[PDB]
């Protein structure tokens, strides 16, 4: 019944991502982001356009990072649920998988109504974001979070005092502190551990120091404290939410910088400087300064990092991609040891392991 | 809404209901409008032989009463 | 006329059986948020006529077998067991009523083993192998705490006599004194019939999944008239209805809705919880529903003495 | 007693529908069988119902005509039949028809 | 500023110990599951009778391309090849000359719909509002060149769909 | 008798339902197919585990077949010695739980 | 005595209650004042056909008859 | 006459048969399998279509390739798709099974599912909605309905 020896091989999905970014340009590559954590979408987004608007030193708007740190939470909703319901799927607890899809279509549908897409929004872009929120989108960001507390509770009532699946969580995958630092894990996988670190609280990007939330944190290593984590970072996302929804400040939302962000259309009609820059951001692109950057945000995976080298030209000359679940699925190998055949994929499901960023 | 399932289970619950009123009818249609004899032990299928010999039919279930004395 | 009466039984089993299938999935659909069938036929009423028609002209899937004769022996076996575990049952008669109902069904569910270990050991895959081990073991498991328990509850009763268990429970349900042996009772009848939260042939290889799509709908249907059935036999067993002797039909339509909302009870135990491992169900078994089947088999050898309520033989 | 009143509603969706046929028409073919305001019907024959008080999904929709630019679509109803006209309004794009 | 999830010592006195033992004997939490599937077995479902109803979508839907024209017939697109520029996936293969007014204009404006990945640069591209992604999902077809689009197709996309595709701009140009 | 007619015709629809479901869609011509496990090629490795559960199965189902009689074995007249043999019985086969378990005999199948 | 019952009952209740309800099935049959009804009760049960006695003359406690008061009765059953 | 009339009756009756209770098999490749899983979620839910939710390939009837093919794991898909018992039909789903999509100029994606397998329905998008692979697996059943198998096994 033991596992002695855990081999993943992976490379099915590997797309050659990150050689493809090598021939576009800063805009063009955006969109691979939406598909490497392929439910974690404006989240890479936002880490590519942190690591593009680093090289080109300049800031987006503040109403752009209010919406980024929205719509980041909102994805980090996505993303727990499609980890918890489907690490609860694949063990055999199928009901919250349906319960809570339902309000994933609704946060597809707040993504469909912000930038059309319902998945891949390339919304977040390096200047800012793409698109100002249409009206009423707030209203139902408020209405969908003032009810999302009780599908978290029914769900947490479906799982946590449940003595099958705390049969099936609670001694499995046990990770110390220091293995899970040497192993680079990160994010959850951390936190399960005792570990105290967030990269939006230590490192903070673009409005996390105001924003208020508590970071949970693991005893004991196990699934059942990661399962936890990922309950109680739905809590603080909506927690999160309120505060954007209410601290949403006016003004624009992309950069001023019309040789970064592109002009508006009303004023790319008008303006002859505005028409240029118009067409030279949307043929040739805007110039990055020669550098390299490692970006880093805390996705809902874990840290999600960009080091991306430009070389003075519109396209990059190098962007490789980390991913917290290429390290984790490294690190499954010890933590199945001394496990069974059915641990196993109770602790791939602990590790939240998409393998569009774990292949590229 | 949930009333949606309520034809399936009627379905499901007359297919459950025929196979004891089929025997039930059965039984009553075979041993004269009553039970079926319960014949678990030696004695029981003893008085039901013994019915089967006096009712002079070779049916155990045709009673013979006080009529069938003087 | 017996004839008539053996098709009366055998030819409602099998539609019992494929509307069961759509009243799983309409309820499952129910519970998850979502709906069941509702297109195929008016409330989705055609659906099990339909995948019938489809399964049966499906291509057969052709495996090399290691035995041909045991591939085709499991399920003929297997459906010859599901249709005679409803002979004794007393729905207010059985069909054959027999003085020792009890242990028939008791010996024909622990023959159904075989129809898993043939159709495991028939398939040339070794992994099906294994997991029809691990279902034989599963289910030769809680046969025991099947056996010990329906002693002790029998220890009531008087004999294994199924249709004295109607005149038993004429005072009062026999859940009252034994619900402990209830719950386990009907935790080991759930994992018996290879049920969710204990169904590792679907938990990550089945036993039949070398079979083609008749065979394997055979299997299925197979056991659904066993989970129908076992629900009957707790029905039977622990909730035993009035009857009135002038009018059957009353028991019949009391043991019928309770046998419904036990089945249905056990669709709504796979829409709640995730799956045992397999030593966890084990555990389960042998340290945890053993030890307290052995002690209420004691106190229920002791129970009728200590009270003068020993029940008569006839 | 409120069962009578749900009996009563399953009653009077049979008789919005025009009878026992029209409600049988709308059962075999749309698989619903509530009533809606009409809001209207395009020139192939599509009708277009709201119904407001049902949740935002279920609100809006369209009963497809049985036969558009000679194809039968008694049985054969398509989500490509909705004319552009009326895909804003059911798709709710918009509030107005 | 951080809490701890799972950091709990259950309470040892009596009371709490026969509680975790009725817990474990009489399967309290497994009856509150129980209770928490039966509660949504009495709810109504949140499942939309499609095709008849419709999801819902915004005005800056990205479905289906379409060429685009004036309020006189002339077609937008002025052969700019903007909109292949910007395509990452190089979905858009546009080939131009001067035709017979002189005007610029495309011989060549192909789609491929299989190499598109439904972003909608091209259209916030255009500087002329020729290409649009319209509000069109549902054209799957049973062939994969029938997803090849060329200019004829692309303009038959915009002569169908015109009169939902300039309600759809008229409603989101003021945030673009 | 009813019984023998009873079991024949169980019997016999099973296997006419096994020779419609083997060969109802044999009748079919639809293509030859060549077809080229998590294991591939490795002999079946013997559990020592599965063996040992089976075994407790069969000691623990005699002494179940001893228990078999008890329903009857409660109408006698010497109460006294029947009450002690049927709880010496439960308690030997709880013994034979108990050596079982602590000597390890019932783990990682536990 | 306390303290390891306590704790007994804190980690492994299947077991506390196993051995309480045995050791209950032991112990109160020899502490139940009905015990000696079903002992009485089970030869109370006439399976067998009552073979009469040839009357020698003298034997005042047997009966002639079933309705007779001599012999033995079941008034404590009836009653209880 | 009878025979065409007969054979037409029992083509209709199959073929309602099996487009009524089409089970599939989802390769859950890449992004379009979190959108076949919304596709079977509570709003469009197949499952009342008689679509089941994850049937198991030795038993399913179309073959659904949500995500990307890459040149590692197209034996797989092919192997997959051997072991399907007919009669087999594949949905590709998005546009890097229709055509490779955004990885269409990549050294290690298979340009379409197509080249590896026989499709049957190309459904647009990336991904495509849940409610627009819904309109596939509809129009699937539409090209399942007109099937013609008994009419030109008499016809033959
Ligand atoms: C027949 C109609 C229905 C009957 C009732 C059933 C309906 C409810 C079903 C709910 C869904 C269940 C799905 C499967 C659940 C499987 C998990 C599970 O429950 O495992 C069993 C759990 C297992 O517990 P566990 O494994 O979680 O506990 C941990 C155990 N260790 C420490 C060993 C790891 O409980 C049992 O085994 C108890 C079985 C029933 C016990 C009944 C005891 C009655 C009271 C006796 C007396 C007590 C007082 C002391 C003496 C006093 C004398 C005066
Ligand atoms: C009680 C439970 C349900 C019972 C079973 C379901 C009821 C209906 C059973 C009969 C349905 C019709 C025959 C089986 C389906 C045939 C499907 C098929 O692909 O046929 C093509 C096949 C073969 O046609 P073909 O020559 O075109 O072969 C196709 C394959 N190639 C070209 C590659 C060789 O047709 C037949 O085999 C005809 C079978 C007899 C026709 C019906 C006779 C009367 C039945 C009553
Ligand atoms: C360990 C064994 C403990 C229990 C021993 C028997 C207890 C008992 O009730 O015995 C009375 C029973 C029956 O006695 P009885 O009093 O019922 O006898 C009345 C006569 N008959 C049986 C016809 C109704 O057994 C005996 O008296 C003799 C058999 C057992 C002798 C001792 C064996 C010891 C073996 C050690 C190794
Ligand atoms: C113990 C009780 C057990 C009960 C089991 C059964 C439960 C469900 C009962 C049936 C529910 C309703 C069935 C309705 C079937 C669909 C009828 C229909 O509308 O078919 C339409 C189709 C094409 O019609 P067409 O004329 O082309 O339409 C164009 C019109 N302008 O026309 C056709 O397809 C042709 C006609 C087909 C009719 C099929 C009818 C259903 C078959 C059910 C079999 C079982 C019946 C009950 C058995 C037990 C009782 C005896
Ligand atoms: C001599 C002449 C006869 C020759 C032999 C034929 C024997 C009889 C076979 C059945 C009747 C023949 C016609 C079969 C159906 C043809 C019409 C059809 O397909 O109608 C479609 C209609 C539903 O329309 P649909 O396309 O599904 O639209 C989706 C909704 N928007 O569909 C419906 O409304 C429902 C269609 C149901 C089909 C009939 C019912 C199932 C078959 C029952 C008998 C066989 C099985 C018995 C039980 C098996 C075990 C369970
Ligand atoms: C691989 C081979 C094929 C596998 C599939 C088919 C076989 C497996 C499924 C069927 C199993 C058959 C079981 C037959 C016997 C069952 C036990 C039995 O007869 O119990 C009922 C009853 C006992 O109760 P009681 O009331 O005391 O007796 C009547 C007194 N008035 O007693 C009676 O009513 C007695 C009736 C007369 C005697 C009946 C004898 C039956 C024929 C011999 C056995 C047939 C099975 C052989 C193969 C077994 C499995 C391999
Ligand atoms: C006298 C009456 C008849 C008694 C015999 C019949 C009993 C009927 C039930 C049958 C039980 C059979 C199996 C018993 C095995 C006992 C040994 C055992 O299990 O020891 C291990 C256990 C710790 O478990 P572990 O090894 O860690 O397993 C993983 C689960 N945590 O260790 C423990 O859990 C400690 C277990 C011993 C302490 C139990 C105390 C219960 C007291 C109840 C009140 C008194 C009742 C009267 C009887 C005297 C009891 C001492
Ligand atoms: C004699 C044959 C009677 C009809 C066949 C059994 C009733 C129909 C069951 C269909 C079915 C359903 C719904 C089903 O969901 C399923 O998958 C788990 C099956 O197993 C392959 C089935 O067989
Ligand atoms: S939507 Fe994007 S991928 Fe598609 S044609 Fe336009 S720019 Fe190219
Ligand atoms: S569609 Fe627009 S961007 Fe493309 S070539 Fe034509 S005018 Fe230029
Ligand atoms: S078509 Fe697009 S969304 Fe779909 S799997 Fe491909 S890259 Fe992901």
């Amino acid at each position: 019944e033991m596992v002695r020896k855990c081999d993943p091989h992976i490379g099915l999905l590997h797309r050659g991502t990150e050689k493809l970014i090598e021939y576009k340009t800063y805009l063009q590559a955006l969109p691979y982001f939406d598909r490497l954590d392929y439910v974690s979408m404006m989240c890479n987004e936002q880490a590519y356009s942190l690591a593009v608007e680093k090289l080109l030193n300049i800031q987006p708007p503040p109403r752009a990072q209010w919406i980024r740190v929205l719509f980041g939470e909102i994805t980090r909703l996505l993303n727990h649920i499609m980890a918890v319901t489907t690490h609860a799927l694949d063990i055999g607890a199928m009901t919250p998988f349906f319960w809570m899809f339902e309000e994933r279509e609704k946060m597809f549908e707040f993504y469909e109504r912000v930038s059309g897409a319902r998945m891949h929004a390339a919304y977040v872009r390096p200047g800012g974001v793409h698109q100002d929120l249409p009206l009423g989108l707030m209203d139902d960001i408020y209405e969908f979070s003032k009810n999302f507390s009780l599908r978290i509770d029914e769900l947490e009532e479906m799982l946590t005092n449940n003595r099958i699946w705390r049969n099936r969580t609670v001694d499995i995958g046990v990770v110390t502190a220091e293995d899970a630092l040497n192993y680079g894990f990160s994010g959850v996988m951390l936190r399960g551990s005792g570990i105290q670190w967030d990269l939006r609280k230590t490192q903070p990007y673009d409005v996390y120091d105001q924003v208020e939330f508590d970071v949970p944190i693991g005893s004991r290593g196990d699934c059942y404290d990661r399962y936890l984590c990922r309950v109680e970072e739905m809590r603080q996302s909506i927690r999160i939410i309120s505060q954007c929804l209410n601290k949403m400040p006016p003004g624009e939302i992309k950069v001023d910088d019309a040789k970064v962000s592109p002009p508006k259309r009303a004023e790319m009609k008008t303006s002859m400087e505005s028409l240029i820059h118009h067409f030279k951001l949307y043929t040739e692109g805007y110039q990055v300064p020669p550098g390299a950057t490692y970006t880093a945000i805390e996705a809902p995976k874990g840290e999600f990092g960009v080091y991306l080298v430009s070389d003075g030209s519109s396209r990059p000359y190098r962007c490789k991609i980390k991913a917290p679940g290429f390290a984790h699925l490294a690190g499954l190998d010890k933590m199945s040891k001394g496990h069974m055949l059915a641990d196993v994929v109770a602790i791939i499901g602990t590790q939240d392991i998409v393998f569009g960023e774990v292949d590229r | 809404m949930w009333f949606e399932v309520l034809p399936g289970i009627a379905v499901m619950g007359v297919c459950l209901f025929i196979p004891g009123m089929a025997t039930a009818r059965i039984h009553r249609f075979s041993n004269g409008g009553r039970e079926k004899r319960v014949a678990h032990y030696s004695y029981q299928w003893y008085l039901m032989e013994r019915d089967r010999r006096v009712s002079g039919v070779n049916r155990y279930y045709v009673s013979k009463g006080l009529e069938n004395i003087d | 006329m017996f004839m008539i009466n053996v098709l009366t039984l055998i030819i409602p089993i099998l539609l019992a059986v494929a509307f069961l299938t759509l009243v799983e999935r309409k309820v499952l659909g129910y519970m998850q948020f979502r709906k069941g069938p509702n297109v195929v036929g008016p409330y989705g009423l055609l659906q099990p006529i339909a995948d019938a028609i489809k399964l049966f002209i499906k291509e057969p899937l052709r495996p090399a077998t290691s035995s041909i004769s045991m591939f085709i022996l499991a399920p003929i076996l297997a459906l010859t067991l599901a249709l005679t575990m409803w002979i004794p049952l007393p729905m207010p008669y059985p069909l054959i009523n027999m003085n020792l109902g009890v242990l028939f069904m008791l010996a024909m569910s622990s023959l159904a083993v075989y129809s898993i270990l043939w159709s495991g050991w028939a398939s040339n895959s070794k992994y099906a192998l294994i997991g029809a081990l691990r279902a034989v073991a599963q289910t030769i498991s809680y046969e025991v705490t099947l056996a010990i328990i329906l002693l002790s509850v029998l220890l009531m009763n008087g004999s294994f006599t199924l249709s004295t268990l109607i005149i038993t429970q004429e005072q009062v349900w026999l859940i009252f004194p034994a619900w402990p042996l209830a719950m386990m009772w009907f935790i080991s009848t759930l994992a018996e019939t290879n049920r969710a939260p204990f169904d590792l042939t679907e938990g990550e290889s089945g036993f039949n999944v070398e079979y083609a799509a008749g065979p394997f709908a055979l299997f299925f249907m197979a056991e659904y008239a066993n989970i129908i059935m076992m629900n009957i036999f707790t029905t039977t067993l622990f909730l035993g209805a009035f009857h009135n002797p002038y009018m059957p039909e009353l028991y019949t339509i009391n043991f019928t809705i309770k046998s419904l909302l036990l089945s249905i009870t056990f669709l709504w135990i796979r829409a709640s919880y995730p799956r045992f491992r397999y030593d966890q169900l084990m555990h389960l078994l042998w340290k945890n529903f053993l030890p307290l089947t052995l002690a209420l088999c004691m106190w229920h050898v002791s129970l009728p003495i200590l009270l003068s309520s020993i029940p008569p033989q006839t | 007693m409120e069962l009578l009143q749900v009996l009563k509603r399953g009653l009077q969706q049979v008789s919005g529908h025009g009878g026992l046929r029209g409600y049988l028409r709308v059962l075999f073919r749309a698989n619903d069988v509530r009533v809606g305001t009409l809001v209207g019907e395009d020139k192939y024959g599509n009708k277009y119902y709201e119904d407001n008080k049902q949740f935002f999904g279920r609100h809006r929709w369209v009963i497809y005509t049985t036969e558009m630019n000679g194809k039968n679509t008694f049985w054969d109803v398509d989500g490509s039949m909705v004319p552009p006209e009326w895909h804003r309004w059911l798709h709710c794009m918009t509030d107005d028809p | 500023t951080y809490k701890y999830v799972n950091l709990r010592e259950p309470s040892m006195d009596m009371k709490s110990v026969t509680d975790r033992a009725a817990q474990t004997l009489l399967w309290t939490e497994l009856i509150r599951g129980l209770g928490m599937t039966l509660s949504y077995l009495f709810r109504e479902p949140a499942t939309i009778n499609y095709p008849f109803e419709k999801g819902p979508l915004s005005p800056r839907f990205r479905g289906e391309h379409a060429l685009r024209r004036y309020p006189s017939g002339e077609e937008r697109c002025i052969a700019c090849k903007l909109c292949e520029a910007v395509c990452p996936a190089q979905a858009i293969t546009i080939e131009a000359e001067p035709r017979a007014d002189g005007s610029r204009r495309t011989t060549r404006y192909d789609i491929d719909m299989t190499k598109c990945i439904y972003c909608g640069f091209c259209q916030e591209a255009c500087p002329v509002d020729a290409i649009v992604e319209g509000p069109n999902f549902e054209f799957s077809t049973e062939t994969h060149e029938e997803l090849l689009y060329n200019k004829e197709k692309l303009l038959n996309n915009g002569d169908k769909w015109e009169a939902e595709i300039a309600a759809n701009i008229q409603a989101d140009y003021l945030y673009r | 008798m009813n019984l023998m007619i009873t079991l024949l015709t169980n019997f016999t629809l099973a296997t006419l339902l096994v020779t419609i479901a083997f060969w109802l869609p044999q009748l079919n011509v639809y293509s030859e197919k060549t077809s080229p496990d998590p294991m591939g090629s490795a002999r079946l490795p013997f559990s020592m585990k599965f063996f040992l559960v089976a075994i407790t199965f069969l000691l623990f189902d005699l002494e179940i077949a001893l228990l078999l009689p008890l329903p009857w074995a409660s109408q006698t007249t010497n109460l006294n010695t029947m009450l002690t043999m049927a709880l010496l019985l439960i308690f030997l086969l709880a013994v034979s739980l108990a050596y079982e378990w602590t000597q390890k005999g019932l783990e990682w199948t536990e | 005595v306390a303290a390891f019952l306590k704790n007994v009952w804190a980690k492994e209740p299947v077991l506390v209650a196993s051995f309480a309800i045995a050791g209950l099935a032991v112990i109160l049959p020899t502490l139940s004042p009905y015990t000696k009804y079903s002992l009485m009760i089970n030869r109370a049960t006439p399976y067998n056909y009552p073979v009469p006695l040839r009357d020698d003359g003298n034997m005042p406690d047997v009966p002639s008859h079933p309705q007779d008061p001599q012999g033995p009765s079941l008034e404590w059953l009836k009653r209880l | 006459s009878r025979g065409e009339y007969v054979v037409a009756k029992l083509d209709d009756l199959i073929n309602w048969a099996r487009r009524s209770s089409l089970w599939p098999m989802t390769f859950g490749l890449a992004c379009c399998a979190v959108e076949m899983m919304h596709m079977a979620a509570p709003r469009y839910d197949m499952d009342r279509f008689g679509v089941v939710f994850r049937a198991s390939p030795r038993q399913s009837d179309v073959m659904i390739v949500a995500g990307t093919l890459t040149n590692k794991m197209a034996p797989a898909l092919r192997k997959v798709y051997d072991q399907m018992p007919e009669p087999r039909y594949v949905v590709s789903m998005g546009s890097c099974a229709n055509g490779g999509g955004y990885y269409h100029y990549s050294y290690s994606v298979v340009r379409g599912c197509d080249r590896i397998v026989p499709v049957d329905i190309y459904v647009p998008g990336c991904p495509p909605t849940a409610e627009a692979l819904l309109y596939g697996i509809l129009q699937l059943q539409k090209k399942i309905k007109r099937e013609k198998r008994l009419r030109i096994w008499y016809r033959r």
